[PDB]
């Protein structure tokens, strides 16, 4: 059904991501619950898995948008929250990937430091500062959004927009990214070719998933509507999107899952 | 005015 | 002259050896052969005493059957109220590097030592409420391994430097020094009957001794290294030895020899304790590779296995009423199984 | 030696207000739990408020709370308001540590005069002075209005002796364990709501008033207690 | 009544974990070593029948607790299990040769025994002035004791202190090399060997060996080595 | 001081080696009818109901 290459691809990624993401970020969580101690380094991954299990349990709303093709399923209250719900969990993901990346250069930039201040209930301070700044930075969705006509059934959506379009680029993309770089670059000219390939894997899947949802995201506010532009790339949007939700089932494997230690204490749990 | 937008923006 | 006595004593020991190998009829498995097994005698994690700073090693109950002394490389000595998880002893240790602790069968004393070579006696009942050190028995020349009260008033020893000793904690000094090993003396247990208690040493034999004479009366042999623990048997006339070799044995103190030996191929982990379950029936073993497994005593195979440690088993100890087995760890999770 | 001794009670107008204090030395007084019980010149004890260890909780009797307010360096402090004509008594600083076995109220202050110019579980006993004589033996009755058995098997009854002109002492504590240092001419008995506290082979180091107090739930209301008396 | 006992039990959680970040903070290390080596003089050096003289010290507002066995047996093998978690072992040897031989296989046996895996050997060659009087004055020919010091050379690379003369420079890498060639033969890298020669910087060598054991220990967790 | 230890350690062992035994036959015998006789007292070889268990 919708047989339209975007979209059909476009749940394709989607369905893979909640495929994947569902063990992939419940294995790991579960081992954090159970098998795996509460230390910091322990923290930031079980807000990451977190925010990611979140991202995917949330994403089979995105499915039924995409099968539908249009329109909205539910009431005003739903196309309020969703949006909300759903990138919350989104981009408290990408600030634990700059909150890990920092504390990764923190621990190799100036150990006696840390010897005198890291401990679990900072990390975990910081780390609910960090669900409270993503949930500032999706309050505007949950303002802005309403339903209205826009199709034959009534379409929900929304200054502002380009608005908190740049906002959410600048302190949820760039400054992650700009932070990351600079910490991964920072520790392998510390550290050599393991860490460099660890740091360069773990930029790039980052700048993967992330460029296409921001590049599209600057182009809809280039590019009128009811012309062949805005509509390939909405079209093609469903893919942007859906490589940024990938991000939740990638990180699992590419964070704690590379520690042959927390790789062996799954593989050990697991078994019944 | 108005335009609809995906879940992810 | 010495070539003489060198003599002797290789003729006395072959002296043993022949009267061993007389009293040998039947080997135990024989006996036992037709008993059913024990069975899938799995257990389940009922409680989890959190709290430990660092590695444990010890963990004892107290005689009301209830509360559990542990110790920790921490420099502490908690005391769990094992049905609650409550804490409601936390016992700040002089030196940190503990090895053994030992609840005294009235309650009122915590006994505790390690590397210091000093058994400290920790006082419950203060009237101050607070808990304080009663006596601190020095003497030793090398670290406190192991220890255990008979009473209130008397507390055994074994020690790195190859003696045992029986305290009077009135008077701080030892009233008998028990010697004849040829290395450290790692591991002991009075007997159920605490006329007699036995120690074993690093120099792979175990020896019994009793504390109203002084000496060794009998020595047992067979292992392979060093013995890191032993127990009685609940009859108190029978007794386990667990050592680094990856397999403990069974020594029948009126047989004088050994008559079972638990191991399999598979295991390769060096032993940390021995305990049997109260009617004699299971022997519970820790081990280095992390699992504590349970043996049939008797059908002298394996029967089931304790899990979820990261690190080591530091001690495995059971109630006195059987109704649970703890065991301590290096990952500091005091798991409490029934 | 453990002591406690309270200080600062006087003489007062009705409606005014004061603080009480209480002092301690030879127990580390920031792990024990330090209760307020109080004595009317003509009646059983009455108790007054709690605060416990580390200052986590804090109770108040339903004929005290918020007009009265305690707080705890080795030393509390009792905030006193509209002080009432009723509010005349001899005040007691107790201690109480709790943990599986241990033995609250085992030490009692010396106690300060002061002076004033349905719900509970409440106790009762069917007696209130009764004739003894050395070398016999004797015996006492509590009585409640609920199940003093909580759910874990103890039963929480405690039986204080206030020997005549001079602080109470701790007799049984969860209505069988003989307290530290109490001669072991006493025994106890527990049956849920009904108690019994026996003496055999009486000494005249006996003679006095006994208190039977319940520990289920605050506030810890006592019984009217029983006088034995020589002869 | 009960709960009064779980609040006993949140006091005594409350003091365990103000003792937490004190025990994390804070830093133990062994002090093995020769009884003719220089650990007693390093002790004496360093500031704040019994078995064991516990010593504590601080450098940069991190502080050590320097664990000196005292009385106890020559089989370390069982009073070492202990110590299995040090953030390093300390080993000081006479560098005067003999007995270098022993110094040798006792480094040998601290390397290799089966629980200190993970536990990083900072070797203080000690009493170098007197090797350096020793070789100098021909009082003992090291080739007597180590044929391979008939063949032995300099190393292209080395950096003595100016002035010194070639004969102690030879002696001193020769030392450094043998003890080194132990510590490399595990192969596995998860722990590393700090030797160095020696005052008043012996602290912060120790200061210095124990950042890079923290900085490697955390680059391990993070699967980021 | 090795002429009297060893003469210490001959005596140890003629002391030991007169003590006297039993055939292991008898030694695992009563083993075997101790541990029989107090199969229901024990509990860890009976798997505990949950009203007994005081853990549960």
């Amino acid at each position: 059904p919708w047989n339209e290459p975007p979209v059909i691809l476009s749940m394709v990624i989607l369905s893979l991501t909640f495929l994947l993401g569902l063990p992939g970020n419940g294995l790991v969580l579960w081992v954090a619950g159970l098998k795996m101690q509460r230390t910091v380094n322990t923290i930031w991954f079980l807000h990451l898995t977190l925010a990611d299990l979140l991202c995917c349990l949330s994403l089979p709303f995105s499915l039924a948008h995409l099968a539908l093709q249009g329109q909205w399923p539910y009431g005003r209250f739903l196309c309020k929250l969703i949006p909300s719900i759903i990138v919350l969990n989104m981009f408290a993901s990408v600030f634990l990937l700059t909150a890990i990346s920092l504390d990764r250069c923190l621990v190799v930039f100036k150990p006696i430091w840390c010897q005198n201040h890291r401990n679990v209930g900072m990390a975990c301070s910081i780390c609910g500062c960090i669900w409270v700044v993503a949930f500032v930075m999706c309050i505007p969705v949950f303002v802005y959004r309403e339903i209205f006509t826009t199709d034959n059934h009534n379409r929900c959506g929304y200054t502002p927009l380009v608005a908190i379009t740049i906002t959410r680029l600048v302190v949820g993309f760039l400054l992650p990214s700009v932070i990351m770089i600079a910490c991964y670059s920072f520790i392998v000219f510390r550290m050599q070719s393991k860490t460099f390939r660890v740091a360069v894997v773990v930029v790039a899947v980052f700048l993967v998933c992330w460029t296409p949802y921001h590049i599209f995201g600057v182009l809809s506010l280039l590019t009128d509507p009811e012309t062949p532009l805005g509509k390939t790339l909405m079209s093609w949007d469903h893919v942007c999107i859906a490589l940024a939700s990938a991000n939740s089932c990638f990180n699992p494997f590419l964070y704690a899952l590379l520690g042959k230690d927390f790789r062996k204490k799954a593989r050990q749990s697991i078994q019944g | 005015s108005f335009k609809p937008m995906p879940l992810x923006r | 002259e010495l070539d003489q006595l060198r003599q002797e004593a290789e003729q006395l020991k072959n002296q043993i050896r022949d009267a061993r190998k007389a009293c040998a009829d039947a080997t135990l498995s024989q006996i036992t052969n037709n008993i059913d097994p024990v069975g899938r005698i799995q257990m389940r994690t009922r409680r989890t005493l959190r709290g430990h700073l660092a590695k444990i090693y010890a963990m004892h109950w107290g005689t009301d059957s209830r509360l559990l002394v542990s110790a920790s490389q921490d420099g502490k000595l908690i005391i769990w109220d094992s049905y609650t998880t409550n804490k409601v002893h936390a016992i700040p240790l002089r030196s940190s590097w503990v090895m053994t602790c030992a609840y005294a069968p009235s309650g009122n004393y915590v006994a505790c030592g390690g590397l210091d070579n000093i058994c400290s006696i920790y006082n419950l009942k203060t009237r101050e409420g607070n808990v304080r050190v009663s006596r601190e028995l020095a003497g030793h020349t090398g670290y406190l391994s192991c220890c255990r009260f008979l009473d209130d008033n008397q507390i055994v020893t074994s020690s790195g430097d190859t003696t045992c000793a029986l305290w009077d904690i009135e008077t701080g000094q030892q009233t008998t020094t028990f010697t004849g090993h040829t290395g450290d003396v790692m591991s002991l247990s009075l007997a159920p009957d605490t006329r007699l208690f036995v120690s074993g040493a690093c120099d792979a034999s175990a020896k019994l001794w009793d504390v109203r004479e002084g000496m060794c009366r009998q020595t047992f042999t067979g292992h392979e290294s060093d013995i890191n623990a032993i127990c009685f048997f609940p009859n108190g006339n029978a007794f386990a030895t667990g050592s680094d070799d990856a397999t403990c044995r069974l020594f029948d103190l009126r047989a004088d020899q050994e008559l079972m030996t638990y191991s399999h191929d598979n295991i390769i982990c060096g032993i940390t304790s021995v305990s049997f379950s109260k009617s004699g029936r299971l022997l519970l073993a820790g081990y280095d590779d992390f699992n504590c497994n349970v043996w049939d005593a008797l059908k002298a195979d394996r029967a089931g296995v304790l899990a979820g440690h990261d690190n080591r088993v530091s001690c495995l100890g059971v109630t006195d009423d059987g109704m649970a087995v703890a065991t301590g760890s290096w990952d500091s999770f005091l798991k409490i199984w029934n | 030696d453990v002591q406690l001794v309270e200080s600062g009670g006087g003489l007062v107008q009705p409606g005014g207000s004061r603080k009480l204090s209480c002092s301690a030395s030879g127990f580390a007084f920031s792990s024990f739990g330090m209760h307020w019980v109080r004595q009317a010149p003509e009646k059983g004890l009455e108790w007054v408020a709690y605060i416990s260890s580390g200052s986590g909780t804090i109770y108040y009797a339903d004929t005290v709370k918020g007009r009265f307010t305690i707080s705890r360096k080795n030393t509390l402090f009792l905030q006193m308001t509209s002080l009432r004509s009723e509010d005349t008594a001899m005040y007691y600083c107790v201690r109480s540590i709790y943990y599986y076995g241990s033995s609250p109220f085992d030490f009692w202050g010396q106690g300060t005069t002061l002076t004033v110019s349905g719900s509970d579980i409440v106790m009762t006993q069917a007696t209130s002075s009764v004739p003894v004589t050395p070398g016999e033996s004797v015996s006492i009755s509590c009585r409640s209005s609920k199940s003093l058995l909580h759910s874990n098997g103890n039963t929480y009854l405690y039986w204080f002796l206030q020997r005549p002109g001079q602080s109470p002492q701790l007799l049984i504590y969860r209505m069988s364990n003989l307290a530290s240092g109490v001669p072991d001419r006493f025994s106890g008995s527990g049956s849920g709501t009904a108690f019994t506290l026996t003496i055999s082979r009486l000494e005249a180091e006996d003679v006095g008033v006994y208190y039977c107090m319940q520990h289920l739930e605050y506030p810890l209301t006592f019984g009217a207690g029983t006088k034995l008396e020589l002869k | 009544e009960d709960k009064a006992a779980v609040e006993r039990s949140k006091m005594i959680e409350k003091q365990l974990q103000k003792d937490k970040q004190v025990y994390r903070r804070t830093l133990r290390l062994l002090l093995l070593g020769a009884d003719n080596s220089g650990k007693s003089t390093i002790v004496k050096q360093m500031r704040i029948t019994s078995g064991i003289f516990e010593t504590k010290f601080q450098v940069d507002k991190v502080n050590f607790h320097m664990f000196d066995v005292g009385a106890q047996r020559d089989e370390r093998r069982k009073w070492i299990q202990c110590f299995n978690d040090v953030t390093a072992i300390i080993f000081v040897v006479d560098s005067s040769d003999n007995r270098l031989q022993e110094a040798l296989n006792d480094f040998k046996s601290i390397w290799n025994n089966r629980w200190l895996r993970t536990i990083s050997v900072i070797l203080f060659l000690n009493k170098q002035d007197l090797l350096a009087e020793k070789v100098l004055a021909g009082k003992s020919k090291i080739e007597d004791y180590f044929p391979e010091f008939a063949r032995y050379t300099t190393p292209e690379d080395a950096t003595p202190e100016p002035g010194e003369d070639p004969r102690v420079t030879r002696a001193k890498y020769f030392i450094r090399k043998e003890f080194v060639d132990i510590s490399t033969a595990s192969g596995d890298g998860r722990h590393i060997c700090y030797p160095h020669f020696t005052d008043t910087e012996n602290a912060r060598r120790i200061f210095n060996d124990c950042k890079d054991i923290i900085l490697q220990m955390n680059l391990r967790e993070y699967n980021l080595v | 001081a090795s002429i009297a230890q060893a003469r210490k350690l001959v005596e140890q062992l003629k002391m030991e080696a007169n003590i006297d035994r039993i055939k292991v036959s008898k030694a695992a015998a009563d083993l075997m009818a101790y541990c029989e006789a107090h199969a229901k007292e024990d509990p860890l070889l009976t798997p505990v109901p949950a009203s007994e268990n005081p853990f549960r």
